[PDB]
């Protein structure tokens, strides 16, 4: 079954990073579209980053600019974000995007997706002092 | 059991009548096979008196007995008509439904007489499973019940002897039903296919007799027919090859209550007569066992012809969000932030798609043969869903509109043009049923299409054939364009719509199509250059790709792709 | 006698078919005649020899009638299935001669219906008839005998059951034939609306009419539901009312047999004999009355089926008919008028135009004039109700179909891309084309760049319409299919209408480098590309409007005036 599978971080006083990575079951970094999404517990949900394919495609978000680090793995096939020096600003839910890619194009950035919302399962890393 | 479950499963809501249709076909039951014993019981009586004295009495209990079977039977079946016919109308109706709901993608690349298989044939398929075959499932297990009661009353230990070959014969059974089944599912799909390539050249048979390939669709014909007629022979000799199998099986029955029994009577266990009447309750016993075992094969049968028909009532449908939010006051506020799709998802269509669009604009896209100009126009009316982008109508997004909402103020008219086999008027009524005469006629009138609804036989009324062949591809046209503004929207598209039309009659059109356009968001794909000039912002699409942006002074003056097709004109 | 020539190829399984089954029926009724052997003569006598004697002979017998009956199976199935096949591709062949005009008179959905739900409720009937061909009368002609030789008296009340029997079968005959036309008419009706839903679904969502259609269907469906049960009413009470006229024997054998054995006290057990083996006539008569209704059914499917070769195509192989192989490209008109139907409105009247052999000649014309209908004289699609088309010196009718189409292509208005392969799609003018022929076709009309950018090249996936290739592509494509069968005589009705102008360019100048001294026929509505043209031949109203040079027809004639005027 095709699902997505998130990990990552604990708590932080903010200041400090948190490497967190978005490991695929039966999805390969290699042409499908995988992307983090900033979204808030009862308020909007906003994105980070949506790399797809082998080739690699550059990506960052608008809101707070070149801090959320990014790497792909094209044999463990996860997906790493190191939130360089976190703000109170983002905290809440975060989600991965599941399929809507096959190759590579710009990911300017929400997915549509039809199962739930977005597969990956929120994981809550709060920086707040 | 997938479908057996889910097939019978169909009768649930009918379960109240069910029961009744059991307690009147037990009556029948107990009644039927009780006539040669209801005339042994009155001579019994009259054997001493011969002839009268209570012989007169006991003739007026037995015409009221077939009088009340007779008129039973025809209540059993009556019910039951109405019943099988409710579930073959729902299973037809939500073959339907689902079809409206299954993407675009679906109907383009499955056969449309595949389809029509599903509706007509599979559906007339199972048609026998529920009718007098019900009835005779029930009718089978009371009578089985009935003659194994007279069994064990009768005789005890050879009773048990008839019932021990019974799992052997369900045995057998289970491996030829599961044979039939997997041989009438083959024969419906071959037939499915072959349905296909029937509705194909029907529309379309000008092309073949043009091309001489009558005699290569013949034998295209006859590849599938051979294929149909070789596996329909396995698939009917499967369908009844039990009933005579089940002989040779009942007679090895008939040698073992003989010997069984026969070893009894020599040694004077049980005297031979209670072997002698025991032969014939053990013929009342086999009958029905076989008749259940025969009606077994039948429901395999319709098991694989209602398999055909759940294969699309499990396809996916184009779902709107639980948080679904009606377009109040539409405008026509077409927004594009960066679209890439790609239709086949072999080969990129469009790259870099983005503009913004006031509402009440003229807008106009041409460029060159198989670029991406209509893939724009189906991704705006969400028939193929945005793979990467985003696209917003009146200030909100395509996906948080619901699809009947958001369609609600959308026109469009296809470079095939299609017609229904309804009347003319019927066809106009498309968009806006609520439209009167006065509304369908000063319609027509203002894009030169009245001049050959009036010279039809009927008028108005006149009855449209297969595609609306009855009138010329330039009519075809002018009749979706009036169909289009009926239903007034406020964002209109109009596909290839001056194509097929004459030069001369394009120009009476022109300014008067261009009155109708004013306060509604208007976009026009033609490659007809000297009528998409009025437009306020054109946009030049090549390879799937903008190259060129502005008002049509502006594309001349900087000699780009838009002054190299002016220009290639004359 | 039209429906029996299907069964005179496959007659060696139907002449087989009562010989196995009489040996079927004998091994049936020997059944209590082994079973009373095997206890009075076995058990009752006492020996074990005889026990074994009729305990290994009772399977033996019973193998017969085992092999017999599997047998029988095969023989009936092979047969009824081929009856099936030979009656397919023979109707079939007729539907392929079948004009535009023929769409009218039979529905375009209830001919796919026709060719299959007719065939197969037939198909059924074959089976259900060879079962009882030899089966019924044997216990039928030879079972009357059974009931005489027991009691020839008591034998005298079965005619009594015989009036109102023989005058309810008729009954239930009389009335198939008009309530089973109208199940076989609804399922054309519900065939229609599921169709016309299929065919063009983009339209049908534009205009949120999906609930109507919703609406049309349930309808139809409702229509289908209420013309079955009519006809099966009649069933459902023929069916118990047949068992009541044979139930009110039952209780006369009572009142006849009481009267009868007063004195006699020999013939009291025949009274007896006869009540049971009325068990067997009772049961027997249900399934007569079974297959009865199927034949009700069938009635209304043979008479659609039989209307199939009756209905005379418009057009025909002619009867003094020559064939023409070689053609060099003259063609004419005399006197053409033509009506496409009988109520319908003069669509062309006199009409008197030669065309050059070997010349580029042009037709222009307003919307709805007569310019589509007068290119379909040509390769003879339809026949004119006065006057005559002429090829090469002689008459078109007299010349044969497969040399006249053989060597004449034309491409139509409205483009059709059949399913398939690109390859398979461009061998339909030759099928014996070689694949550089195939290639160099498709750079004159300039698709070849399109199909080697496909990652399958030309055995890329094609669908039946053309909805798996823009409008434009296929428009090309059909252009060089015509092109690979290099025809004497090329139409081409609207061949750019969804061309861009560059591309447009490209095609028409690069058909007239390779093609010379080549009759061909193009139908542009732009002046620039029909100034390419030799002759420009206009049409109005049906009438013939000028013929000859741009130059000439701007001064000589007044529509062709009318459609520069409009351009510039
Ligand atoms: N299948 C048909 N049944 C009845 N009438 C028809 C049919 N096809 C064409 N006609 C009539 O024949 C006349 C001329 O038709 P065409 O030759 O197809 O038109 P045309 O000159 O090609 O017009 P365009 O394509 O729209 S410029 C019209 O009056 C049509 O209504
Ligand atoms: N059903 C389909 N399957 C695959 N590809 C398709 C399909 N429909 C369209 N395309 C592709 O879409 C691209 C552009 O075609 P469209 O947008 O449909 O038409 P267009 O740009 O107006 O071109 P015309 O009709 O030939 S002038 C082409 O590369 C087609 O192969
Ligand atoms: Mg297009
Ligand atoms: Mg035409």
């Amino acid at each position: 079954q095709g699902q997505l599978v998130e990990s990552g971080g604990g708590l932080v006083q903010p200041g400090g990073s948190l490497r967190l990575s978005c490991a695929a079951s039966g999805f390969t970094l290699d042409y499908y579209a995988i992307g983090w999404f900033r979204q808030a517990p009862g308020k909007e949900r906003e994105g980070v980053s949506c790399i797809s394919n082998s080739g690699g495609s550059t990506k960052y978000a608008d809101s707070v600019k070149g801090r959320f680090t990014i790497s792909r793995d094209k044999a463990k096939n996860t997906v790493y974000l190191q939130m360089n020096s976190l703000k109170p600003e983002d905290t809440g839910v975060y989600y991965c995007a599941a399929d809507r890619g096959y190759s590579e194009y710009d990911l300017p950035c929400d997915l549509v997706i039809y199962g739930m919302d977005y597969w990956g399962k929120g994981t809550p890393v709060t920086v707040s002092a | 059991t997938a479908t057996l479950r889910r097939l019978l499963g169909y009768l649930r809501p009918h379960t109240f009548t069910l029961i009744m249709v059991f307690v009147f076909v037990t009556v029948s039951s107990i009644l039927g096979v009780l006539s040669p014993y209801l005339i042994g019981k009155t001579i019994a009586v009259v054997f001493v008196p011969r002839r009268f004295d209570l012989l007169p009495r006991y003739m007026l209990i037995l015409g009221t007995i077939y009088a009340l079977t007779s008129l039973l039977f025809w209540l059993q079946g009556k019910i039951m008509l109405t019943l099988s016919q409710d579930v073959v109308f729902r299973l037809r109706k939500e073959l339907f439904e689902k079809l409206q709901r299954v993407p675009v993608g679906f109907f383009d690349r499955t056969p449309h007489g595949d389809i029509i298989s599903r509706v007509i044939n599979d559906v007339d398929n199972i048609n026998n499973v529920l009718g007098n075959s019900i009835i005779q499932f029930f009718s089978g297990i009371v009578t089985l019940a009935g003659a194994v009661i007279m069994m064990f009353r009768v005789n005890v230990i050879l009773s048990l002897v008839t019932l021990s070959i019974v799992p052997l014969t369900v045995l057998i059974t289970q491996i030829v039903s599961s044979q039939t089944r997997k041989y009438f599912y083959e024969n419906q799909r071959v037939l499915g296919q072959l349905n296909g390539i029937i509705e194909e050249d029907i529309s379309g048979l000008t092309v073949i007799k043009l091309f001489t390939r009558e005699e290569k669709e013949m034998e295209k014909f006859d590849r599938v027919n051979e294929s149909l007629r070789k596996v329909g022979t396995k698939a009917q000799i499967f369908s009844g090859v039990l009933p005579p199998l089940m002989n040779m099986v009942n007679n090895l029955g008939f040698a073992l209550i003989s010997g069984f029994g026969g070893w009894l009577a020599l040694k004077d266990i049980i005297t031979v007569g209670t072997i002698a009447t025991f032969i014939g309750y053990s013929r009342q016993f086999t009958r029905p066992l076989n008749e259940l075992s025969n009606q077994f094969n039948m429901i395999q049968m319709a098991l694989a012809s209602a398999e055909r028909i759940f294969e699309i009532l499990d396809l996916e449908e184009e779902k709107d969000d639980p948080d679904a939010v009606e377009l109040r006051e539409v405008r026509g506020e077409i927004e594009f932030k960066n679209v890439w799709f790609s239709y086949d998802k072999k080969k990129p269509v469009l790259k870099d798609i983005t503009f913004h669009i006031k509402p009440g604009q003229k807008v106009a896209l041409v460029g060159p043969t198989g670029s991406g100009k209509t893939t724009i126009v189906n991704l705006l009316m969400r028939f193929y869903d945005v793979d990467r982008g985003q696209i917003l109508v009146d200030g909100i997004d395509i996906r948080k509109i619901k699809r009947s909402s958001l369609r609600s103020s959308i026109g469009i008219v296809l470079q095939d043009t299609i017609l229904f086999s309804t009347t003319v008027k019927e066809n106009l009524k498309y968009g806006n049923p609520g439209a009167t005469d006065e509304e369908i006629k000063e319609a027509a009138k203002l894009t030169h299409s009245d001049h050959f609804i009036k010279h039809l036989p009927e008028g108005y009324e006149t009855v449209l054939t297969d595609n609306g062949e009855d009138l010329s591809q330039g009519q075809r046209q002018l009749l979706a364009i009036t169909r289009a503004f009926l239903a007034n929207p406020k964002i209109l598209i109009l596909d290839a719509a001056t194509s097929n039309v004459d030069t001369k009659t394009e120009k009476s059109i022109q300014a008067a199509m261009w009155k109708l356009m004013e306060g509604k968001t208007s976009i026009i794909i033609a490659h007809r250059l000297n009528t998409i000039k009025n437009a306020d912002l054109i946009i030049v699409l090549r390879d799937g790709e903008i190259v060129e942006m502005g008002k049509h002074d502006e594309l001349i003056q900087k000699r780009g792709f838009y002054y190299e097709l002016f220009t290639s004109q004359y | 006698k039209t429906l029996a020539r299907y069964l005179k190829p496959y007659w060696i399984f139907a002449v087989l078919a009562p010989l196995f089954m009489v040996v079927e029926v004998i091994c049936d009724l020997s059944q209590p005649t082994l079973l009373a052997r095997i206890v009075a003569e076995g058990i009752a006598r006492g020996d074990f020899s005889l026990v074994l004697k009729t305990g290994i002979l009772m399977l033996i017998v019973a193998l017969i009638g085992a092999v017999g009956g599997i047998g029988c199976t095969v023989f009936a199935s092979y047969a009824s299935q081929n009856f099936g096949a030979d009656l397919r591709r023979d109707l079939f062949r007729k539907v392929l001669s079948f004009s535009i005009s023929n769409v009218n008179r039979f529905h375009t959905s209830s001919l796919i219906t026709r060719l299959t739900n007719d065939v197969t409720q037939l198909q059924n009937l074959v089976m259900m008839l060879l079962r009882i061909v030899v089966r019924a009368p044997l216990l039928f002609v030879g079972g009357i005998v059974m009931a005489v030789s027991i009691n020839v008296k008591l034998s005298s009340v079965l005619i009594f059951l015989i009036p109102p029997i023989v005058l309810l079968f008729v009954w239930l005959t009389k009335k198939g034939n008009p309530l089973f036309r109208k199940i076989q008419e609804s399922t054309d009706e519900v065939n229609r609306v599921v169709r016309e839903n299929l065919l063009g679904v983009r339209v049908v969502r534009a205009f949120r009419r999906e609930e109507y259609e919703n609406e049309n269907f349930r309808k139809a469906n409702e229509s289908l539901r209420r013309s079955i049960i009519s006809a099966f009413s009649l069933i459902v009470f023929a069916l118990p009312l047949f068992i009541f006229i044979v139930n009110m024997g039952m209780i006369a054998v009572l009142w006849f047999g009481g009267v009868l054995v007063r004195n006699n006290q020999m013939e009291i057990g025949s009274i007896m004999a006869y009540t049971n083996y009325l068990m067997q006539i009772m049961f027997s008569l249900m399934m007569i009355g079974n297959i009865l209704n199927f034949i009700v059914r069938a009635s209304a499917s043979a008479k659609r089926v039989l209307e199939v070769l009756n209905e005379k195509p418009a057009i025909e192989e002619a009867d003094n008919a020559l064939a023409l192989p070689n053609v060099e490209g003259s063609v004419s008109f005399e006197n053409v008028e033509f009506r496409y139907f009988e109520n319908t409105d003069p669509v062309l009247s006199g009409v008197n135009f030669s065309v050059k052999p070997g010349s580029l000649v042009a037709v222009l014309g307003e919307t709805g004039s007569g310019k589509s209908t007068l290119m379909n004289l040509i390769p003879r699609l339809i026949d004119p109700e006065r006057g005559r088309v002429e090829v090469d010196e002689l008459d078109v009718r007299t010349v044969k179909l497969k040399d006249l189409r053989g060597h004449i292509s034309a491409v139509p208005q409205e483009t059709v891309l059949f399913s398939g392969t690109i390859k398979e799609n461009l061998k339909w003018g030759r099928e014996d084309a070689t694949d550089d022929e195939i290639v160099e076709a498709a750079k004159i009309a300039q698709i070849h760049d399109f199909i080697i950018s496909l990652p399958e090249g030309y055995d890329s996936r094609v669908e039946r319409g053309g909805r798996n290739f823009s409008g434009g592509q296929k428009q090309r494509l059909s252009i060089a299919r015509a092109l690979v069968k290099k025809p004497k005589v090329l139409i081409l009705d609207d061949c750019t209408s969804s061309v861009d102008p560059i591309t447009e360019k490209r095609i028409l100048d690069g058909l007239k480098r390779y093609t010379k001294g080549c009759t061909t026929f193009i139908i542009t509505q732009k002046i620039p590309t029909a100034l390419l043209a030799d002759k420009i031949l206009v049409l109005h109203e049906g009438k013939v409007a000028g013929f000859g040079t741009h130059k000439e027809l701007l001064e000589h004639c007044k529509p062709y005036r009318e459609i520069y005027e409009s351009q510039f």
